[PDB]
Protein backbone atom coordinates (compact mmCIF):
# COMPACT_ATOMS: atom_id res chain seq x y z
CA UNK A 1 0.00 0.00 0.00
CA UNK A 2 3.18 2.18 0.10
CA UNK A 3 4.33 3.60 -3.08
CA UNK A 4 7.05 6.40 -3.97
CA UNK A 5 6.55 7.88 -7.48
CA UNK A 6 9.46 9.74 -9.06
CA UNK A 7 9.07 12.55 -12.07
CA UNK A 8 10.41 11.62 -15.60
CA UNK A 9 13.33 11.68 -17.31
CA UNK A 10 15.93 14.58 -17.79
CA UNK A 11 18.47 15.07 -20.34
CA UNK A 12 20.36 18.62 -19.14
CA UNK A 13 23.58 20.20 -20.32
CA UNK A 14 26.44 20.67 -18.13
CA UNK A 15 26.42 23.57 -16.33
CA UNK A 16 22.32 23.54 -15.76
CA UNK A 17 20.64 22.13 -12.41
CA UNK A 18 17.76 19.55 -12.41
CA UNK A 19 15.09 18.61 -10.06
CA UNK A 20 13.80 15.76 -8.99
CA UNK A 21 10.50 14.92 -7.34
CA UNK A 22 9.31 11.86 -5.68
CA UNK A 23 5.20 11.38 -4.81
CA UNK A 24 4.80 9.41 -1.03
CA UNK A 25 1.03 7.60 -0.96
CA UNK A 26 0.13 4.93 1.78
CA UNK A 27 1.82 5.87 4.72
CA UNK A 28 2.31 9.07 7.23
CA UNK A 29 4.78 10.85 4.90
CA UNK A 30 5.73 12.99 7.98
CA UNK A 31 6.68 10.44 10.39
CA UNK A 32 9.68 9.03 7.87
CA UNK A 33 12.68 10.05 6.04
CA UNK A 34 13.28 10.58 2.67
CA UNK A 35 16.82 9.17 1.11
CA UNK A 36 18.09 9.83 -2.64
CA UNK A 37 20.62 7.28 -3.88
CA UNK A 38 22.68 7.47 -7.00
CA UNK A 39 23.51 4.77 -9.75
CA UNK A 40 25.92 5.62 -12.23
CA UNK A 41 25.51 3.47 -15.33
CA UNK A 42 27.20 0.17 -14.52
CA UNK A 43 28.15 1.27 -11.42
CA UNK A 44 27.17 0.98 -7.56
CA UNK A 45 24.69 2.68 -5.05
CA UNK A 46 26.18 5.64 -4.19
CA UNK A 47 24.41 7.41 -1.08
CA UNK A 48 23.38 10.79 -2.07
CA UNK A 49 21.52 11.86 1.72
CA UNK A 50 18.33 11.53 3.33
CA UNK A 51 15.74 14.53 4.50
CA UNK A 52 13.64 14.06 7.62
CA UNK A 53 10.13 16.40 7.67
CA UNK A 54 9.21 16.81 11.07
CA UNK A 55 12.24 18.71 11.51
CA UNK A 56 13.62 19.77 8.25
CA UNK A 57 16.96 18.07 8.89
CA UNK A 58 19.25 16.58 6.08
CA UNK A 59 22.53 14.57 5.65
CA UNK A 60 24.47 14.68 2.63
CA UNK A 61 27.51 12.89 1.72
CA UNK A 62 30.16 15.30 1.52
CA UNK A 63 30.92 14.95 -2.54
CA UNK A 64 27.38 16.97 -2.67
CA UNK A 65 27.82 19.54 -0.02
CA UNK A 66 27.14 22.99 -1.94
CA UNK A 67 25.65 21.01 -4.65
CA UNK A 68 22.43 19.08 -3.83
CA UNK A 69 19.15 20.25 -2.00
CA UNK A 70 16.71 18.41 -0.51
CA UNK A 71 13.39 19.62 0.35
CA UNK A 72 10.09 18.03 1.25
CA UNK A 73 6.64 19.87 0.51
CA UNK A 74 4.33 17.92 3.05
CA UNK A 75 1.13 19.76 1.75
CA UNK A 76 1.87 18.29 -1.24
CA UNK A 77 3.65 14.88 0.40
CA UNK A 78 6.45 15.03 -2.16
CA UNK A 79 10.58 15.11 -1.92
CA UNK A 80 12.62 17.10 -3.90
CA UNK A 81 16.50 16.82 -4.54
CA UNK A 82 18.00 19.33 -7.03
CA UNK A 83 21.27 19.16 -8.28
CA UNK A 84 22.92 22.25 -9.65
CA UNK A 85 26.05 23.00 -11.41
CA UNK A 86 25.42 18.86 -13.18
CA UNK A 87 28.88 17.68 -15.23
CA UNK A 88 28.72 14.66 -17.17
CA UNK A 89 29.68 12.40 -14.17
CA UNK A 90 26.35 13.18 -12.62
CA UNK A 91 24.92 10.86 -15.21
CA UNK A 92 23.11 8.65 -13.05
CA UNK A 93 19.84 6.68 -11.84
CA UNK A 94 18.76 8.44 -9.19
CA UNK A 95 16.48 7.09 -6.78
CA UNK A 96 13.94 7.96 -3.64
CA UNK A 97 13.83 5.75 -1.09
CA UNK A 98 11.67 5.83 2.42
CA UNK A 99 14.15 5.43 5.66
CA UNK A 100 13.36 6.73 9.53
CA UNK A 101 14.74 6.67 12.59
CA UNK A 102 13.45 4.43 15.09
CA UNK A 103 13.39 6.37 18.22
CA UNK A 104 12.48 3.49 20.80
CA UNK A 105 16.26 1.84 20.20
CA UNK A 106 18.01 5.14 18.73
CA UNK A 107 18.99 3.36 15.06
CA UNK A 108 18.51 4.47 11.47
CA UNK A 109 16.45 2.08 9.58
CA UNK A 110 17.52 0.84 6.12
CA UNK A 111 15.12 1.46 2.77
CA UNK A 112 12.22 -0.70 2.89
CA UNK A 113 10.37 1.37 -0.34
CA UNK A 114 11.83 2.47 -3.03
CA UNK A 115 11.08 4.66 -6.45
CA UNK A 116 11.45 3.95 -9.75
CA UNK A 117 14.19 6.05 -10.42
CA UNK A 118 15.01 8.66 -12.21
CA UNK A 119 17.25 8.76 -15.43
CA UNK A 120 19.46 12.08 -15.30
CA UNK A 121 21.51 12.52 -18.42
CA UNK A 122 24.45 15.33 -18.19
CA UNK A 123 25.13 16.37 -21.76
CA UNK A 124 25.98 19.24 -24.48
CA UNK A 125 24.96 17.21 -27.77
CA UNK A 126 21.53 18.42 -29.41
CA UNK A 127 18.52 15.93 -30.54
CA UNK A 128 19.16 14.62 -33.36
CA UNK A 129 17.61 11.77 -35.67
CA UNK A 130 19.29 8.70 -36.73
CA UNK A 131 20.32 7.62 -40.06
CA UNK A 132 19.48 3.31 -40.73
CA UNK A 133 21.48 1.69 -42.91
CA UNK A 134 21.06 -2.09 -43.61
CA UNK A 135 23.11 -4.89 -42.24
CA UNK A 136 23.12 -7.40 -45.50
CA UNK A 137 25.20 -10.79 -45.86
CA UNK A 138 21.97 -22.76 -42.32
CA UNK A 139 21.44 -19.69 -40.90
CA UNK A 140 21.78 -16.38 -42.15
CA UNK A 141 21.84 -12.62 -40.71
CA UNK A 142 20.61 -9.49 -41.62
CA UNK A 143 19.98 -6.02 -39.55
CA UNK A 144 19.99 -2.57 -39.54
CA UNK A 145 22.51 0.11 -38.08
CA UNK A 146 20.79 3.11 -36.67
CA UNK A 147 23.72 5.59 -36.15
CA UNK A 148 24.21 9.17 -34.59
CA UNK A 149 21.13 9.68 -32.82
CA UNK A 150 20.36 11.79 -29.50
CA UNK A 151 18.88 10.94 -26.64
CA UNK A 152 17.79 7.59 -25.80
CA UNK A 153 15.71 6.20 -26.70
CA UNK A 154 14.85 3.98 -29.94
CA UNK A 155 12.59 1.53 -30.79
CA UNK A 156 13.09 -1.20 -33.54
CA UNK A 157 10.70 -3.56 -34.54
CA UNK A 158 10.95 -5.86 -37.55
CA UNK A 159 8.19 -6.22 -40.19
CA UNK A 160 5.99 -4.53 -37.82
CA UNK A 161 5.90 -6.67 -35.34
CA UNK A 162 5.06 -9.81 -37.06
CA UNK A 163 8.52 -11.29 -36.76
CA UNK A 164 10.19 -11.46 -33.00
CA UNK A 165 11.69 -14.88 -33.16
CA UNK A 166 15.61 -14.30 -33.66
CA UNK A 167 15.26 -10.58 -32.97
CA UNK A 168 18.29 -9.01 -31.07
CA UNK A 169 18.38 -5.40 -30.26
CA UNK A 170 21.68 -4.50 -28.83
CA UNK A 171 21.81 -1.61 -25.66
CA UNK A 172 23.24 1.88 -27.79
CA UNK A 173 26.46 2.65 -27.41
CA UNK A 174 27.82 6.52 -26.90
CA UNK A 175 30.37 7.90 -29.26
CA UNK A 176 33.13 9.91 -28.70
CA UNK A 177 30.57 12.80 -30.29
CA UNK A 178 28.10 12.59 -27.53
CA UNK A 179 25.62 10.93 -29.95
CA UNK A 180 24.27 7.16 -29.98
CA UNK A 181 24.59 4.03 -32.39
CA UNK A 182 22.66 0.85 -32.29
CA UNK A 183 22.21 -1.88 -34.47
CA UNK A 184 19.46 -4.66 -34.81
CA UNK A 185 19.82 -8.13 -36.25
CA UNK A 186 17.76 -10.90 -37.04
CA UNK A 187 18.91 -14.39 -37.58
CA UNK A 188 16.95 -16.21 -40.33
CA UNK A 189 16.84 -19.46 -42.90
CA UNK A 190 18.88 -18.98 -45.75
CA UNK A 191 16.64 -20.34 -47.15
CA UNK A 192 14.49 -17.77 -46.82
CA UNK A 193 16.43 -14.73 -48.21
CA UNK A 194 15.07 -14.70 -51.66
CA UNK A 195 11.48 -15.46 -50.46
CA UNK A 196 11.09 -13.00 -47.36
CA UNK A 197 11.35 -9.43 -47.44
CA UNK A 198 12.96 -8.00 -43.97
CA UNK A 199 12.15 -4.73 -42.89
CA UNK A 200 13.02 -2.88 -39.88
CA UNK A 201 10.99 -0.30 -38.32
CA UNK A 202 12.99 2.19 -36.23
CA UNK A 203 11.11 4.64 -34.07
CA UNK A 204 13.31 7.95 -32.60
CA UNK A 205 10.70 10.01 -30.64
CA UNK A 206 12.37 12.62 -29.86
CA UNK A 207 13.83 13.93 -33.46
CA UNK A 208 9.73 13.01 -34.84
CA UNK A 209 11.75 9.85 -36.95
CA UNK A 210 10.02 7.19 -38.14
CA UNK A 211 12.06 4.53 -40.81
CA UNK A 212 11.03 1.40 -42.46
CA UNK A 213 13.81 0.00 -44.10
CA UNK A 214 14.18 -2.81 -46.34
CA UNK A 215 17.17 -5.39 -45.74
CA UNK A 216 17.84 -7.33 -48.84
CA UNK A 217 20.52 -10.18 -49.53
CA UNK B 1 8.59 -1.35 18.38
CA UNK B 2 9.82 -1.37 14.60
CA UNK B 3 8.40 0.16 11.67
CA UNK B 4 9.96 -0.88 8.45
CA UNK B 5 7.31 -1.75 6.10
CA UNK B 6 4.54 0.28 8.61
CA UNK B 7 2.48 3.08 7.64
CA UNK B 8 3.47 5.58 10.77
CA UNK B 9 6.62 6.16 12.93
CA UNK B 10 6.78 6.98 16.36
CA UNK B 11 8.42 10.38 16.33
CA UNK B 12 8.41 11.54 20.29
CA UNK B 13 6.88 15.08 21.16
CA UNK B 14 10.27 15.81 23.23
CA UNK B 15 11.89 16.83 20.07
CA UNK B 16 9.42 18.82 18.10
CA UNK B 17 10.71 22.50 19.89
CA UNK B 18 8.82 24.75 17.72
CA UNK B 19 8.90 22.90 14.28
CA UNK B 20 4.63 22.92 13.44
CA UNK B 21 5.16 19.42 11.31
CA UNK B 22 6.80 17.92 14.28
CA UNK B 23 3.66 18.60 16.97
CA UNK B 24 1.65 17.70 14.15
CA UNK B 25 3.01 14.07 13.93
CA UNK B 26 4.31 13.12 17.22
CA UNK B 27 3.42 11.02 20.12
CA UNK B 28 4.24 11.66 24.15
CA UNK C 1 32.71 6.66 7.95
CA UNK C 2 32.67 2.99 8.47
CA UNK C 3 33.70 0.65 5.50
CA UNK C 4 31.78 -2.63 4.42
CA UNK C 5 34.15 -5.04 2.27
CA UNK C 6 31.83 -7.25 0.28
CA UNK C 7 33.25 -9.24 -3.15
CA UNK C 8 33.09 -7.70 -6.31
CA UNK C 9 31.82 -10.71 -7.98
CA UNK C 10 30.70 -14.71 -6.70
CA UNK C 11 29.95 -17.35 -8.95
CA UNK C 12 27.43 -19.79 -7.78
CA UNK C 13 26.39 -22.75 -10.27
CA UNK C 14 22.76 -23.52 -10.57
CA UNK C 15 21.34 -25.17 -7.47
CA UNK C 16 24.24 -24.74 -5.33
CA UNK C 17 25.09 -22.63 -2.49
CA UNK C 18 26.14 -18.64 -2.94
CA UNK C 19 27.74 -16.53 -0.16
CA UNK C 20 27.90 -13.10 0.30
CA UNK C 21 30.07 -11.39 2.84
CA UNK C 22 30.10 -8.11 3.92
CA UNK C 23 32.63 -7.60 6.74
CA UNK C 24 33.57 -3.90 8.78
CA UNK C 25 34.33 -3.21 12.36
CA UNK C 26 31.40 -1.14 12.76
CA UNK C 27 28.92 -4.03 12.15
CA UNK C 28 29.12 -6.04 15.89
CA UNK C 29 27.42 -2.50 17.12
CA UNK C 30 25.31 -1.56 13.39
CA UNK C 31 22.63 -3.64 11.59
CA UNK C 32 23.00 -4.80 8.11
CA UNK C 33 20.86 -4.32 5.11
CA UNK C 34 20.92 -6.43 2.05
CA UNK C 35 19.58 -5.26 -1.23
CA UNK C 36 18.76 -7.38 -4.06
CA UNK C 37 19.22 -5.61 -7.52
CA UNK C 38 18.03 -7.13 -10.80
CA UNK C 39 19.07 -6.15 -14.19
CA UNK C 40 16.68 -3.28 -15.15
CA UNK C 41 15.02 -3.04 -11.87
CA UNK C 42 15.36 -0.91 -8.28
CA UNK C 43 17.10 -2.19 -5.36
CA UNK C 44 14.80 -4.24 -3.60
CA UNK C 45 15.01 -5.14 0.55
CA UNK C 46 15.85 -8.14 1.25
CA UNK C 47 17.13 -8.89 4.24
CA UNK C 48 16.83 -6.52 6.87
CA UNK C 49 18.06 -5.48 10.94
CA UNK C 50 21.05 -8.33 10.24
CA UNK C 51 18.73 -11.29 10.86
CA UNK C 52 14.93 -10.30 9.40
CA UNK C 53 13.56 -11.33 6.13
CA UNK C 54 10.46 -9.42 4.35
CA UNK C 55 7.38 -11.34 3.86
CA UNK C 56 8.02 -11.95 -0.09
CA UNK C 57 11.50 -13.09 0.21
CA UNK C 58 12.17 -16.41 -0.56
CA UNK C 59 13.27 -18.82 2.26
CA UNK C 60 16.42 -19.42 0.30
CA UNK C 61 17.76 -16.02 1.41
CA UNK C 62 19.64 -15.84 5.05
CA UNK C 63 21.95 -13.97 6.54
CA UNK C 64 24.22 -15.04 9.66
CA UNK C 65 26.89 -13.25 11.23
CA UNK C 66 30.32 -14.58 12.50
CA UNK C 67 32.58 -11.40 14.15
CA UNK C 68 32.73 -8.35 12.17
CA UNK C 69 31.81 -10.59 9.22
CA UNK C 70 27.75 -10.69 7.98
CA UNK C 71 27.41 -13.54 5.18
CA UNK C 72 24.52 -13.43 2.83
CA UNK C 73 23.70 -17.04 2.21
CA UNK C 74 21.38 -18.01 -1.21
CA UNK C 75 20.80 -21.44 -0.81
CA UNK C 76 19.90 -23.86 -4.07
CA UNK C 77 20.55 -21.07 -6.11
CA UNK C 78 17.79 -20.22 -8.65
CA UNK C 79 18.50 -18.95 -12.36
CA UNK C 80 16.49 -15.60 -11.11
CA UNK C 81 18.41 -14.95 -8.01
CA UNK C 82 21.68 -13.79 -10.75
CA UNK C 83 21.37 -10.04 -9.74
CA UNK C 84 23.81 -6.93 -7.91
CA UNK C 85 23.43 -7.70 -3.70
CA UNK C 86 24.62 -4.76 -1.78
CA UNK C 87 25.10 -4.54 1.65
CA UNK C 88 24.06 -1.13 3.73
CA UNK C 89 24.67 0.14 7.46
CA UNK C 90 23.91 3.10 8.82
CA UNK C 91 26.12 4.92 12.35
CA UNK C 92 24.80 6.17 14.86
CA UNK C 93 25.00 9.86 13.86
CA UNK C 94 22.73 8.44 10.34
CA UNK C 95 25.38 8.34 7.88
CA UNK C 96 24.31 5.47 5.44
CA UNK C 97 26.99 3.21 4.11
CA UNK C 98 26.59 0.26 0.99
CA UNK C 99 29.30 -1.59 -0.18
CA UNK C 100 30.11 -2.09 -3.43
CA UNK C 101 27.94 -4.61 -4.79
CA UNK C 102 28.80 -7.96 -5.30
CA UNK C 103 27.64 -9.30 -8.70
CA UNK C 104 26.18 -12.77 -8.32
CA UNK C 105 26.34 -15.21 -11.64
CA UNK C 106 24.28 -18.04 -11.64
CA UNK C 107 26.83 -19.60 -13.77
CA UNK C 108 25.23 -22.35 -16.27
CA UNK C 109 26.86 -25.80 -16.79
CA UNK C 110 26.12 -25.48 -20.80
CA UNK C 111 29.03 -23.55 -23.12
CA UNK C 112 27.78 -22.60 -26.27
CA UNK C 113 30.09 -21.33 -28.70
CA UNK C 114 29.24 -18.10 -30.86
CA UNK C 115 28.00 -18.08 -34.19
CA UNK C 116 29.73 -15.77 -35.68
CA UNK C 117 28.37 -12.91 -38.57
CA UNK C 118 30.34 -10.04 -40.70
CA UNK C 119 28.75 -7.37 -42.34
CA UNK C 120 30.28 -4.88 -44.69
CA UNK C 121 29.55 -1.44 -44.82
CA UNK C 122 26.00 -0.36 -46.88
CA UNK C 123 26.70 1.61 -49.95
CA UNK C 124 24.54 4.45 -48.40
CA UNK C 125 26.66 5.24 -45.30
CA UNK C 126 29.83 5.05 -48.07
CA UNK C 127 28.27 8.03 -49.88
CA UNK C 128 28.33 9.46 -46.60
CA UNK C 129 31.67 9.39 -45.99
CA UNK C 130 31.93 7.35 -43.33
CA UNK C 131 32.27 2.53 -43.16
CA UNK C 132 30.50 0.62 -40.28
CA UNK C 133 31.56 -2.81 -40.52
CA UNK C 134 29.67 -4.75 -37.91
CA UNK C 135 30.79 -8.60 -36.35
CA UNK C 136 27.74 -10.05 -34.66
CA UNK C 137 28.27 -12.93 -32.05
CA UNK C 138 25.24 -14.69 -31.81
CA UNK C 139 23.73 -17.48 -28.99
CA UNK C 140 26.68 -17.72 -26.91
CA UNK C 141 27.34 -18.78 -22.91
CA UNK C 142 29.06 -17.43 -21.03
CA UNK C 143 29.37 -13.80 -21.42
CA UNK C 144 33.13 -13.54 -21.53
CA UNK C 145 33.96 -13.38 -25.09
CA UNK C 146 36.90 -11.24 -27.39
CA UNK C 147 36.71 -9.68 -30.51
CA UNK C 148 39.82 -8.43 -32.26
CA UNK C 149 39.54 -6.51 -35.52
CA UNK C 150 42.02 -7.49 -38.37
CA UNK C 151 42.13 -5.29 -41.53
CA UNK C 152 45.30 -6.50 -44.06
CA UNK C 153 45.76 -8.62 -41.24
CA UNK C 154 46.79 -6.09 -38.48
CA UNK C 155 45.64 -5.87 -35.53
CA UNK C 156 43.24 -2.47 -34.70
CA UNK C 157 43.32 -1.09 -31.41
CA UNK C 158 40.92 1.87 -31.07
CA UNK C 159 38.55 2.41 -33.71
CA UNK C 160 35.92 -0.03 -32.69
CA UNK C 161 33.19 0.17 -29.33
CA UNK C 162 31.17 -3.35 -28.53
CA UNK C 163 27.89 -4.02 -26.86
CA UNK C 164 26.44 -7.14 -25.39
CA UNK C 165 22.56 -7.67 -24.95
CA UNK C 166 21.45 -8.71 -21.19
CA UNK C 167 20.67 -12.21 -21.40
CA UNK C 168 18.35 -13.42 -23.94
CA UNK C 169 14.99 -14.48 -22.76
CA UNK C 170 14.42 -17.25 -24.11
CA UNK C 171 17.33 -19.05 -24.75
CA UNK C 172 19.05 -17.31 -21.54
CA UNK C 173 22.51 -16.68 -24.17
CA UNK C 174 24.24 -13.66 -25.26
CA UNK C 175 24.51 -11.92 -28.44
CA UNK C 176 27.52 -9.14 -28.96
CA UNK C 177 28.11 -6.42 -31.66
CA UNK C 178 31.65 -5.28 -32.23
CA UNK C 179 31.40 -2.16 -34.64
CA UNK C 180 34.69 -0.58 -36.61
CA UNK C 181 33.91 2.38 -37.74
CA UNK C 182 36.12 4.19 -40.37
CA UNK C 183 36.15 6.89 -43.03
CA UNK C 184 35.38 5.78 -46.74
CA UNK C 185 39.12 7.11 -47.61
CA UNK C 186 40.93 4.61 -45.16
CA UNK C 187 38.20 1.83 -45.95
CA UNK C 188 39.02 2.26 -49.49
CA UNK C 189 42.52 1.73 -48.93
CA UNK C 190 42.46 -2.05 -47.58
CA UNK C 191 41.41 -5.53 -48.83
CA UNK C 192 40.94 -7.99 -45.79
CA UNK C 193 38.19 -7.01 -43.05
CA UNK C 194 37.94 -9.67 -40.27
CA UNK C 195 36.32 -10.22 -36.68
CA UNK C 196 38.80 -13.06 -34.60
CA UNK C 197 36.33 -14.59 -31.59
CA UNK C 198 37.51 -15.99 -28.58
CA UNK C 199 35.59 -17.94 -26.32
CA UNK C 200 34.99 -20.81 -23.84
CA UNK C 201 33.15 -22.71 -26.57
CA UNK C 202 35.39 -22.20 -29.33
CA UNK C 203 38.11 -24.76 -29.38
CA UNK C 204 41.01 -22.29 -31.35
CA UNK C 205 39.78 -18.70 -31.93
CA UNK C 206 37.79 -18.60 -34.91
CA UNK C 207 37.73 -15.62 -38.18
CA UNK C 208 34.74 -14.09 -40.50
CA UNK C 209 36.34 -12.15 -42.97
CA UNK C 210 35.26 -10.20 -46.01
CA UNK C 211 37.26 -8.80 -49.10
CA UNK C 212 36.11 -5.44 -50.03
CA UNK C 213 34.64 -5.79 -53.50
Amino acid sequence: QVHLVQSGVEVKKPGASVRVSCKASGYTFATYGITWVRQAPGRGLEWVGWITPYNDRTSYAQIFHGRVTMTTDTSTNTAYMELRSLRSDDTAMYYCARNHCNFYHDFWSGLDYWGQGTLVSVSSASTKGPSVFPLAPGTAALGCLVKDYFPEPVTVSWNSGALTSGVHTFPAVLQSSGLYSLSSVVTVPSSSLGTQTYICNVNHKPSNTKVDKKVEP
Amino acid sequence: NDFHFEVFNFVPCSICSNNPTCWAICKR
Amino acid sequence: SFELTQPPSVSVSPGQTARITCSGDALPKQYVYWYQQKPGQAPVLVIYKTTERPSGIPERFSDSSSGTTVTLTISAAQAEDEADYYCQSVDSSGTYVFGIGTKVTVLGRTVAAPSVFIFPPSDEQLKSGTASVVCLLNNFYPREAKVQWKVDNALQSGNSQESVTEQDSKDSTYSLSSTLTLSKADYEKHKVYACEVTHQGLSSPVTKSFNRG
